[PDB]
């Protein structure tokens, strides 16, 4: 389970923190009132993570340690709220029996026994926290019929704790408290046990024939050298670094930093900037993405009497934008205008794409012209698009 | 001898033919693996210091925020939560403009229509529904609800295509599906994932009829929306694939997983080309998205933090604190000026 994977990683860290030679020093300090066994400070945890996990930012190491505490691997001995502080606050490791990876979804009947046992401690003078006392009142109302047996169960546990080693009893009482600090947290604290609803859930002759066709299909795939692939990724990204607002400050300013929306109005203007026109030259996809670039591209081709390829491509792209109710009649209109013999805007396909399209029109669909659009797209990419970028119209836009 | 059918004499001929094709592919894959991306990226200069901060805090949802999507106008945002409410914000001013309550809890998916006049959403209702957006006074969004998609398990992700007329859906029943919004008709079903499908992302090339998806089977799959077949699959994560996103050129895509790693796959190289991880990052990555140039990969993790990655060099350039619970969704602004994170702490934050 995915929730178990982060527990094992946290438990690996706890295993390294408990090493003899290079672990967290566990001390028995004394205060003005009492002696406190087997404790260590929060700054000890933060400095251990910085060194042994190589975390430069102390905020990141403190944040990682605060999630281990919240999940219940170490806990503050003086607070029901499980968090980590980068100071002298004293902490204590959780015993592996109370670990969240140990199949723990405790019931309210177990919490009622615990809360009932707590009110018996200290000669029945222990006072629960306000949220604990309010939890006990709800549990007493819920288990009102069987409360005599919850009391007997807690009274039986208290007799074991009474005849128990004083130092082990002190440590285990806080560890049992830290267990319930995870599964019944303080109101306002994140319940680390809440989980995502998605995650809360023949002969050996045909076998070889199934293999051979499988591997042959894999060999038919066209792959590239990592050098060529890395070169194209490096050059494509470097091309747009000047356009990336996270990397280069926008002109005039980033609206989220300056509260000035003039950058958005310039991006939406019908008069394009020089960087916007320069971007059209990166490739035909950039010219077609930009609505102004699409208008100027089409405006140029119509001025050279060669727009039939682009207007067909634009017609097919609109076809795939129509509801399926409209596509059968629209397929016939595209066929009559661009492909049928004697068409007003006749385009020239290869015989393979024209034959396939003629049969696809017999049964219209959203992908009737895909084989043809694919051909026309590559044709413009090598003919109509270089004509637009090299036109005086584009050059006069590129030079302002 | 003089008898014996000798079936194994021909089975060994087929075994020696299947072994050779497999070794043929292994040797070809090794031959193409001449360098590593981060080794070539040593030619690139390292990035400067980043000072990204929270610029807006969207407070209003009553429970865990589970998804969000930017509007094409670069400022409006749709967001959904566990309590069933979907909210449309003007994030630049943080004003709530629209809101609809759904008949289910855990509305795990929401999307913004390309026109900006509709939204789609769904979750434990095992459906995906389209709601219109209007400037109507006392607008009743629920009365215009258009039920489009329909699965046998929960809806995990959804997305309009290049128009308001079709939506992609990913479901916990192991299928992705393309739908006609106006009629509710199933245009294509995508079977292949061995477990729940958790995410999907449409190909950046509006010329491309492909999309990628990730699931609990640790796989990411590229689909052909015309045939319905999976044309390419990747399995290198050690746990669930929670989010997928295409690199801006469309020749690559990234993924975030519960194994606390983010990985970059290149479709031309047909292999994983980068792994984004660190010893101190042990919680799963729930969402990933690229900056405009693809140099930066933003990722939201269950450790409540956001880690920004240099896509080319692999090093982590920033870690961002602020959310007080898991980061469930993260998307970069349509113009790349900001990115928005949604969290289980009931809030969304816009960073820049």
């Amino acid at each position: 389970s995915p929730n178990m994977l982060v527990y094992r990683k946290m438990e690996d860290v706890i295993a390294r923190m408990q090493d003899e030679k290079n672990g967290i020093p566990i001390r028995t300090v004394k205060s003005f009132l009492s002696k406190i066994p087997s404790v260590f400070s929060g700054s000890d945890i933060v400095q251990w993570l910085i060194k042994n996990l190589t975390i430069e930012d102390p905020v990141e190491a403190l944040h990682l340690g605060t999630l281990m505490a919240a999940h219940g691997y170490f806990f503050p001995i003086s607070d029901h709220v499980l968090t980590l502080k980068d100071d002298g606050t004293f902490y204590r490791f959780q015993t592996p029996y109370f670990w969240p990876s140990n199949c723990w979804e405790p019931e309210n009947t177990d919490y009622a026994v615990y809360l009932c046992k707590r009110t018996m401690q200290n000669k029945a003078r222990l006072e629960l926290a306000d949220y604990e006392a309010e939890s006990l009142a709800r549990l007493q109302r819920a288990f009102a019929r069987k409360w005599e047996f919850i009391f007997m169960q807690a009274e039986a546990q208290a007799k074991v704790d009474k005849k128990r080693d004083k130092i082990e009893r002190k440590i285990l009482d806080s560890q049992e408290r830290a267990f319930w600090d995870v599964h019944r947290p303080v109101p306002g604290c994140v319940n680390t046990t809440e989980v995502d609803i998605k995650k809360s859930s023949p002969p050996t002759e045909d076998e070889l024939q199934q293999q051979i066709k499988y591997w042959q299909i894999q060999l038919d795939r066209h792959r590239l050298k990592m050098s060529k692939v890395a070169d194209s990724l490096l050059s494509y990204t470097e091309q747009y670094v000047e356009y990336d607002p996270f990397l280069a400050p926008p002109d005039p300013s980033n609206p989220w930093l300056s509260d000035d929306t003039t950058f958005w109005e310039l991006e939406a203007s019908k008069e394009p900037s020089q960087q916007r026109v320069k971007r059209w030259g990166f490739g035909m996809d950039e010219a077609l993405k930009d609505p102004v670039g699409r208008e100027q591209f089409l405006k140029f081709l119509e001025s050279e009497f060669s727009s039939e390829n682009l207007r067909f491509w634009l017609a097919v792209e609109d076809l795939k934008k129509r509801p399926i109710r409209e596509v059968p009649s629209r397929v016939q209109e595209i066929w009559q205008e661009f492909l049928a013999p004697g068409a007003p805007s006749a385009i020239n396909l290869d015989s393979k794409s024209y034959d396939k399209t003629t049969q696809n029109v017999k049964e219209p669909g959203r992908y009737t012209f895909e084989d043809a659009q694919e051909h026309i797209y590559k044709l413009m990419k090598s003919d109509s698009y270089p004509r637009f970028i090299r036109s005086s119209a584009y050059q006069e836009l590129l030079q302002a | 001898a003089t008898d014996g059918l000798h079936e194994n004499e021909t089975l060994a001929s087929l075994k020696s033919e299947a072994e050779s094709l497999k070794g043929k592919l292994e040797e070809e894959r090794a031959k193409l693996h001449d360098v590593e991306l981060h080794q070539v990226a040593e030619r690139v200069e390292a990035l400067g210091q980043f000072v990204m901060k929270t610029r807006r805090t969207l407070k209003g949802h009553g429970n865990k925020v589970l998804c969000m999507d930017w509007c094409k106008d670069k400022r409006r945002i749709v967001s959904s939560s566990q309590d069933g409410k979907v909210i449309v914000w003007d994030s630049f001013t943080t004003n709530k403009e629209h809101a609809v309550t759904m008949p289910c809890t855990w509305v795990m998916a929401c999307a913004y229509a390309p026109s900006g006049c509709a939204i789609a959403c769904g979750g434990l209702d095992n459906k995906c529904s389209v709601y219109p957006l209007t400037f109507d006074k006392n607008e009743n969004m629920a009365a215009k609800k258009k039920s489009v998609a329909m699965h046998t398990n929960y809806l995990s992700a959804c997305s309009f295509t290049n128009s308001d007329m079709q939506i992609l859906t990913a479901s916990g029943d192991g299928t992705c599906a393309l739908w006609d919004v106006e009629s509710g008709q199933l245009l294509q079903s995508f079977h292949g994932h061995g477990a729940d499908v958790l995410c999907l992302d449409l190909a950046p090339s509006e010329t491309g009829n492909t999309f990628v998806s990730g699931g609990c089977d640790k796989k990411a799959m590229v689909w052909d929306m015309r045939s319905g077949q999976c044309v390419q699959a990747f399995e290198t994560h050690e746990s669930d694939v929670n989010s997928v996103r295409y690199y801006p050129s469309g020749d690559a895509f990234a993924s975030g997983s519960d194994d606390a790693t983010c990985r970059l796959y290149d479709l031309r190289a047909d292999r994983e080309v980068a792994i984004y991880s660190k010893e101190s990052i042990i919680f799963g990555a729930s969402s990933v998205d690229f900056s405009l140039s693809g140099r930066l990969l933003f990722a939201g993790y269950n450790d409540y933090t956001i880690n920004v990655w240099d896509v080319l060099k692999g090093s982590r350039v920033s870690i961002l604190f602020g959310h007080e619970n898991r980061v469930s969704t993260l998307r970069v602004s349509p113009d790349g000026t900001a990115f928005c994170s949604g969290s289980w702490d009931h809030t969304l934050r816009v960073w820049a």
